[PDB]
């Protein structure tokens, strides 16, 4: 889990 | 990708990352074939031996990316899936025959310097380009070695291998819906797709109209970049009629 | 799709990428 968080809108 | 190189910016603007929502992780590669359709390997979405069976809401598509892990603000676009279509005769039980799937996006993606669709081959282009020795290009964010991860998109050029050589390299039954690519042991050069590159495009640049065509989909291999082994790719043209039927009916 | 396979940062500007020539040379 070395991924930068994506904007909440997409989740 | 094993033994490849960093992609240049905008070098593969059709490259798509399939991204799992929870936990957040790379699932597979894929490719953009129009503003609303993404092509990938069936086994990226459905593979019962490993309890893999993703639904539309499990996934996101990330387009225009270069960095593997970064959120590339103002550059990448992230899309939700409307519907997944897996080939009806995809053979997951045996050899991954017909390893191909389409994904329809909820909304059209905007093209940009970093986002642009690849062409799908017509019969003539396939006949002309799919020849032993002719090189294609494979791209992805998969493992750099069989047994870490790249910072950015990786690229490698690989020659198509003669069918008898492909068949003689493996105990797996190979079908007309697959081709193999990679260097022979004596050729000196190497390179291969690896875990995480599945679903990504094998592309060739037509010397006739100077356009890029996706001839293959990264499908399977035994290990990565092993001497005497080759990567196997779904033969996109052989499955084109199914692709068109899906896009025609559901487009 | 009329514009498919032509990259904005390469073909559209007549710039070549660093290894595409390797592909062309293999199309004998
Ligand atoms: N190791 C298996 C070989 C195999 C082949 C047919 C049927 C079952 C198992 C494999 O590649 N895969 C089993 C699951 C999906 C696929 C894979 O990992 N594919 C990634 C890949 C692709 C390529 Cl071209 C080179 C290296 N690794
Ligand atoms: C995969 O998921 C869908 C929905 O849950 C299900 O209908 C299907 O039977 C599952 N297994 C497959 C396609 O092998
Ligand atoms: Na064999
Ligand atoms: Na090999």
């Amino acid at each position: 889990g070395d991924f930068e968080e994506i904007p909440e809108e997409y989740l | 990708i094993v033994e490849g190189s960093d992609a240049e910016i905008g070098m593969s603007p059709w490259q798509v990352m399939l991204f799992r929502k929870s936990p957040q992780e790379l699932l597979c590669g894929a490719s953009l074939i129009s503003d609303r359709w993404v092509l990938t390997a069936a086994h990226c979405l459905l593979y019962p031996p490993w309890d893999k069976n993703f639904t539309e809401n499990d996934l996101l598509v990330r387009i225009g990316k270069h960095s593997r892990t970064r959120y590339e603000r103002n550059i990448e676009k992230i899309s939700m899936l409307e519907k997944i279509y897996i080939h009806p005769r995809y053979n997951w039980r045996e050899n991954l025959d017909r390893d191909i799937a389409l994904m329809k996006l909820k909304k059209p993606v905007a093209f940009s310097d970093y986002i642009h669709p690849v062409c799908l081959p017509d019969r003539e282009t396939a006949a002309s380009l799919l020849q032993a020795g002719y090189k294609g290009r494979v791209t992805g964010w998969g493992n750099l070695k069989e047994t870490g991860q790249p910072s950015v998109l990786q690229v490698v050029n690989l020659p198509i291998v003669e069918r008898p050589v492909c068949k003689d390299s493996t105990r797996i039954r190979i079908t007309d819906n697959m081709f193999c690519a990679g260097y022979k042991p004596d050729e000196g050069k190497r390179g291969d797709a690896c875990e995480g590159d599945s679903g990504g495009p094998f592309v060739m640049k037509s010397p006739f109209n100077n356009r890029w065509y996706q001839m293959g989909i990264v499908s399977w291999g035994e290990g990565c970049d092993r001497d005497g082994k080759y990567g196997f790719y779904t033969h996109v043209f052989r499955l084109k009629k199914w692709i068109q039927k899906v896009i025609d009916q559901f487009g | 799709e009329a514009d498919c396979g032509l990259r904005p940062l390469f073909e559209k500007k007549s710039l070549e990428d660093k290894t595409e020539r390797e592909l062309l040379e293999s199309y004998i």
